[PDB]
């Protein structure tokens, strides 16, 4: 028969053309595909299409998959489309057309006895966030991370010691087999960072034979050419990552000093704009360099009015630090490109449960102050939007070397997901999945007749219980610890995976945020130009994504 | 403003496109309402519904996916039936064909 | 008291709703939780006081109009359900389309 | 010496021919029999009994038990007596006189060094509860049903998925492995549900073989006669059971249909009244015939003022499903023993703290509006007790085939009982005991000089720790998965127990739950009669056990 | 250069001769000692000392510490004094100077790569305290003590049981077994206690051999001369201890009889003074003799207005055990030495969380009372500290054979360690180390930038997670189950610890508690003398660590 | 409401406060635990209203004075740090030498 528009909307979400406003934003998506066969769609319930003879197979446990995901808007670096997600063995199987192939054209997700079903039309489905800059400074900040769609967490710590809370460093294979062990219990991937401040190799290849998928140079530790040389020539050898904090007093030796020592060598620069920690007043202009990945935390995004206010006794010389000039061009650099992800710094600068949502904010700002990038098309900000997610989903996952397990919705990679409703959309996720199973979702009354009572508020669900949850996240090692058995040793519960590549990856390979610009700092007026013409931006008053959503 | 807001284009879609349908006479003579949805076999329907199930064969009917078609007792309505695709292979409802056709 | 754990889930509701309770006194138009609160907890004094869920489904509409919350607000809530001890038990109370 | 009644009853609890009334409620029961030997009895504290050389003899470990529960007045299908009971290894050892043999007459449970004591003196004791209709929407649920006094959780479910909202199945073997992995976290006893909608044989055995001890048939994934004929079959050669929700809509036939489909074999009709589900509008009929085993959800039960209100939105044609007649008739059907089960649908159409408390109230309603029942002797309710505890203990146990381990207080059968005080019986336990140690109680302050100071609120106890948990909770499982090694290769860390009798179970060996009434549904007016006479009651406007003991 | 001694007290902490008051108590601490050399101190952060090449070496994990607590000052038995303390494999390393040999003079203890930091300047540092008398009622005492500084707990129970209610008992092999399952889940040392009372050595040999480091004689399951005799039979030659709580009855005999029964025999005596059980009026006096190591529990410590008044109800012939005379001597008794060890009594007439807060009251009330011990040098209350302290960490780790692993500050000891800010000592600790891991500490805002923001409150950290947890942990076990290995039959996953030297403590080995007074007590009056002089003390209507600092 | 960690957080310390506002009402001087609580609520019904950062800061010392605390409590707090949602996002509040 036929169907208007409207009603096809109300009924299985949004089709080709259609736009969506992204929460409370001015960010509006276009759908450019749908992979469905029109009057085919599959659906649940009674008298809905999903039931056996009819939508649902004959197929056995193995001709199927366990989860379907019907009628999903996908936003993901590759493109803004509508179709059904196949998910088996607790990741990501297909991503086209489910049904019954007994009665249905193009069946390419085989939907049986098997299989589960969660309802995702009206819905907007992403990959799980990632963040690289954590300070285990408490386990509490996992589920924090974890409800606001963040699924990975990568960083170092002991918990709430000096150490720790000033930089992201697991000193030691003692402390690094404490946490890897800890590990299993939090509801999150994790990788580990050690203490990469010595001058003594053998010291560094020590915590990365104990279980360490990367290194952090701070300069609370001493962040001197001769530590960096030596952490960056043990990475080399190990294919582990670096991430640095420079040294703000410029004791050592000025930026260009830091970026010689580096000499070419593949490195990821924390909190680049400087205010977190970095050579003062232009550790910004690393984002120039090829082998320089850059990220911000996320304490200066977006530029508002309250924000150079609240930065001095978050610091606790200052005026080195905390500038006005660089923190307006920070968010500028992202929408041109320039600056590849965005992190937290988790209680030592940062907010951990608000790394997408301010990733978003920053967009919006931008949208509203610069208006359309140069690579749009159409009457949308489907390019924004993709330049954006890739901030803290594909970029982090390269360049830490965990591309090939987590990052993104592409096939055979763990089936890490993220339901929003587009009017909550960065700020409350519906359902957040680990390996396949809900690990935590909004939850009302228990004792209530259907799961939407009040009290609804997000409450732990079986993909976080005991072995479930061994069995749905990832522990990452590097390749020596996988060699030396450090995770029958230690006896770890959960899956095991490796990183490997994070000495291959160089600016152009980050997704939509490759731009290496030829960016200047004004030693006297901190003055941010690129190619001579200044860089800036005004604060923001209010921004979207606040409070209209938060009780306090 | 409104959060999260649609703008859907204006229009309609046209469903189950180059596909077989045709048009049946169908009378409710139980004492109790029938229903059937969108992707049932149409010729396994209720015994109480009746019609020419020979026509219906391979048919479903020619309606939005997941919606239904209700009977009251005693109604008689005229319904648009659209042919299964896929394997045209036929399994469950009542166990009248249980393979191919 | 020997509180049983719904119980002391909705002491969570009671308290959110003072907090929207004193924030509308203040004269500020309400977000999207405090407004969730603020009906909801209304409605589970309706049911200690003895209402029905009749009248509660129909009372609960006239808590908050549409200029006493904020933009997008309403259209946010197309619906408020709770659940408290009526004096015949146990009932949900399903309130549609409650500002407006 | 003598002793008046009055002052004995405050002491030891009452005895042979003193009544007590349950809760708020009208119901008094009656002992009918003390297993003591008056001065005798054994009663635990400085300067009494339970000492050594006194109450406490010289036997080792294995000559006496764990456990002992002084001067308990058990409440069971079987009977209302007064009684000590003795628990070892986990399980019920003994029910009679327990003390010391050395120096006190008829002792039959011995008291030793290696015996703890629960003074049960004034308190009911009684089976834990067991919840055959669950949803498993969120692990919150097991807490929930733990302190309300339920033991025993059987259902289906991955979490908060579509596929779960609306159905109790567990789809597939990656799901069920995922589902009996978290099993070990939960406090109570767990046996899973598969999807049972196929039509291919090879489909169901899979998750038979899996671990699941049951199959739903819901209408959402198709409840048509040739899926019901497939699940029964594989029922009928895997000793499994099914449980049954069949075709609302009347779309592949009427009710007389769906029962031919079944063709007198074994099935577990769930809300057999219909408003949770079910041919409109006389499922209700299936309560006659002798393989069917007919449940009730709580929502309808008892009928009250707000019933029909609330049940629309809950619902969310709806006038089809939701009938006064059939849900006035339900209350009366449990009252004359047609209905044999009471179950929760938890948070799809039911409360799962609410289970026993619905049943007594229903009992009350029932003996306000009916008076006696014909089977009453004595000036007391002692039999209604006995037939409406029935319901959900010993009845689901056997049509779940799980009767040999749980269900009742009978020796060798797990220890699994609640203790009440008779002002709080049916809606707040005073301890539950889980295997023999106590997994969840009130506790007060707990820095407190007492456990009794305010607040006092149920908390978790060492039985729900760790391993401590898993020796005290059992995980059912198939013949077939128990044969394959499925608890070896998921590594399952609680105890085991297998499913068996699920096919011979029939209407006549539900206890004191039998009847097959000659039920008939006017199709028009939607009127229930058995044998010709209308079947119907009134609505409560006020119920016991609610607005006394709920802070909301 | 130079520097002022405030600027130093300021950036460092405090040095030789300083005073620093302890909370808001009258007792005052003077640093004895100085372990650094001024000018090489070492300091992190930014720009500070500990950086490589600087404060931190080049030594690989096996030649420096895993942990330092830098400029703490240490209050310990044995000294105040002001040093580094480091930490090797979760255990007590070194204390002395911590720092780089290669350009720092005396370095005792090595900063390399594998080291993390806790700053400690102007923080107190203790060992955790060692509560010895427990009633296992519920699991929640352990956080609960392990927030108020308390690490190691020994006591008995399982659960809210009527047995565990009164006793201090784990009644046989099933429950102790039950029980040293659970314990893992626990983030504090655990040992227990059987049940003592039984005239068979066999049925109390089964329980050692089951795994309790120790035997409860209480009088509620009868504290006859043949039970108590029986019970030392087997500990002599178990090498375990026994706790006592005597016969208050007086009904198998007076003081004199129990203690003649006793025979000599080592024997820990609960609550000496005798509200909270024994020999009615005169239990005290046991406190006189050689092999009785006497404590008390902490609702009576100190004397205050509302003392007797609460007392009655929480019994619940009082007048017999409730007695002005011996709680008011009691305190005096603590600041003479006569009265060893302090300890809660958990739920049944004892507040587990005050142990520490209490034994400083009691100090304070006796400095303002009766002024300086003789044995003070100075004009500082540091023996009074010292006295005080040793009575809730090493005192009971003597009494119970586990002092070789916990109990102080020395080298080779478990890293179980309570910082303090010196406004919060004995209130609220600033961290609690667990095997050389934070397992507990206030923390602020989960979201926010730094760990600070409110609200703060005490939140689990990575110590008291799964494995971490089983390894920062000790159960300690009978020689006996050990030998049998108890630890692989139960699978227990924390570390073991075995007890020994139970047998062959004595008073004189109570560490600044030897003191054996010529005790007398009156039969008529209650009054209690020492050497003919009357005992007493006047009882306070305000006290220090309280309204200040608490809530509620 | 779908409550987040932080947000369920915030009710411990807004019940916190409306404890030691009762108490100050009562004419008590104020300990330790109050008096943070009370200055921190202040601060997060500021954001609430929209104040700037700058002026939270100000005003939040001269919430509570030393004739209203106990003896030694200004001394026991060098500044009071809160965080709350400002119509930009979440800012940290930083009151130093709160009470004088
Ligand atoms: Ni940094
Ligand atoms: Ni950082
Ligand atoms: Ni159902
Ligand atoms: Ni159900
Ligand atoms: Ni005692
Ligand atoms: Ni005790």
């Amino acid at each position: 028969s036929n169907i208007s528009r409207q009603a096809y909307a109300d009924m299985f979400g949004p089709t080709v053309g259609d736009k969506v406003r992204l929460a409370d934003t001015e960010l509006w998506i276009e759908v450019e595909d749908d992979l469905t066969t029109y009057g085919e769609e599959v659906k649940f319930g009674g008298g809905k299409v999903i039931r056996d003879g009819m939508g649902q197979g004959q197929m056995l446990a193995a001709d199927c998959v366990d989860l379907v995901l019907t009628n999903a808007l996908i936003v993901d670096h590759w493109g803004i489309v509508k179709a059904d997600i196949g998910v088996k063995d607790g990741r990501i199987f297909a991503i086209g057309k489910a049904g019954n192939p007994d009665i249905q054209p193009n069946v390419t997700i085989p939907i049986g006895a098997a299989t589960e079903v969660i309802a995702a039309e009206g819905k907007i489905v992403t990959a799980g966030g990632i963040d690289t800059h954590i300070h285990w400074i408490c386990p509490q900040q996992a589920e924090e991370a974890l409800v606001s769609g963040v699924t990975t967490m990568v960083g170092g710590g002991t918990g709430p010691a000096a150490g720790t809370h000033a930089t992201t460093c697991t000193p030691g294979p003692w402390y690094i087999s404490r946490m890897l062990q800890a590990a299993d219990s939090l509801p999150v991937n994790i990788g580990l960072l050690g203490k990469g401040n010595v001058s003594q190799p053998d010291a560094l290849r020590e915590q990365v034979a104990a279980g360490v998928i990367g290194l952090k140079i701070h300069e609370d530790w001493g962040a001197t050419p001769a530590a960096i040389d030596c952490a960056l020539t043990v990475a080399d050898e190990m294919d582990i990552q670096v991430a640095l904090h420079s040294d703000t007093l410029n004791e050592s030796g000025f930026v260009e000093d830091t970026l010689a020592a580096i000499g070419g060598r593949t490195i990821h620069t924390f909190h680049t704009e400087g205010a977190g920690g970095g050579h003062a007043p232009d550790i910004i202009t690393a984002c120039a360099h090829p082998n320089i990945l850059p990220s911000s935390t996320n304490p200066t995004l977006p530029y508002t009015l309250n924000t150079i206010d609240e930065h001095l006794d978050m610091l606790m010389f200052a005026e080195s630090r905390i500038r006005r000039e660089t923190i307006a061009a920070e968010d500028v650099l992202h929408d041109l490109g320039a600056f590849s992800l965005t992190s937290s710094d988790s209680q030592a600068m940062g907010r951990v449960g608000e790394v997408i949502l301010r990733t978003w904010q920053v967009a919006h700002r931008m949208k509203v102050q610069r208006g359309a990038l140069a690579e749009e098309t159409g009457d949308n900000d489907n390019f924004r939007v993709k330049r954006y997610i890739a901030k803290y989903t594909i970029n982090p996952a390269l360049t830490h070397g965990i591309a090939h397990e987590v990052g993104s919705i592409e096939v055979g990679k763990l089936a890490d997901l993220v339901v929003w409703s587009p009017a909550f959309f960065g700020v409350k996720p519906a359902t957040v999945i680990k390996g396949g199973m809900i690990a935590i979702a909004p939850m009302g009354d228990i004792n209530a007749s259907i799961p939407t009572p009040q009290p609804v508020h997000y409450r732990p669900m079986f993909g976080a219980l005991g072995s479930a949850r061994h069995h749905c996240r990832l522990t990452f090692l590097s390749q020596a610890a996988a060699a030396n058995g450090v995770a029958e040793r230690l006896n770890l519960r959960s899956a095991i995976a490796v990183v490997k590549g994070c000495r291959t990856v160089q600016k152009a390979d980050m997704v939509h945020n490759s731009l290496q610009p030829n960016i200047t700092v004004d030693a006297q007026t901190y003055e941010v130009r690129v190619d001579g013409e200044l860089i800036t931006s005004e604060p923001a008053d209010v921004l979207p994504m606040a409070q209209r959503y938060f009780l306090f | 403003m409104i959060p999260g807001e649609y703008h859907v284009k204006p229009g309609q879609i046209a469903l189950n496109t180059g596909r077989a349908t045709c048009r049946v006479v169908v009378e409710n003579h139980g004492d109790r309402p029938i229903q059937v949805g969108s992707h049932y076999h149409f010729a396994e329907v209720n015994p109480a519904l009746k019609f020419d199930r020979q026509q219906a064969a391979g048919y479903r009917l020619n309606i939005p996916a997941g919606t239904a078609v209700r009977f009251e007792p005693g109604q008689k309505r005229e319904v648009e039936l659209v042919a299964f695709a896929g394997h045209r292979a036929v399994f469950g409802f009542r166990g009248e064909v249980m393979g191919p056709l | 008291m020997e509180l049983t754990p719904r119980e002391k889930d909705k002491l969570l509701l009671f308290t959110a709703a003072l907090v929207a309770e004193r924030r509308l006194a203040r004269g500020l138009k309400l977000n999207y939780p405090e407004s969730v609160a603020l009906i909801s907890a209304f409605i589970m004094e309706g049911a200690r006081d003895g209402k029905s869920v009749a009248s509660l489904m129909e009372e609960g509409r006239h808590v908050l109009t549409r200029e006493q919350v904020m933009e997008g607000v309403p259209e946010m809530i197309p619906d408020i359900q709770v659940e408290a001890t009526f004096p015949d038990g146990s009932k949900l109370v399903t309130v549609h389309n409650p500002i407006i």
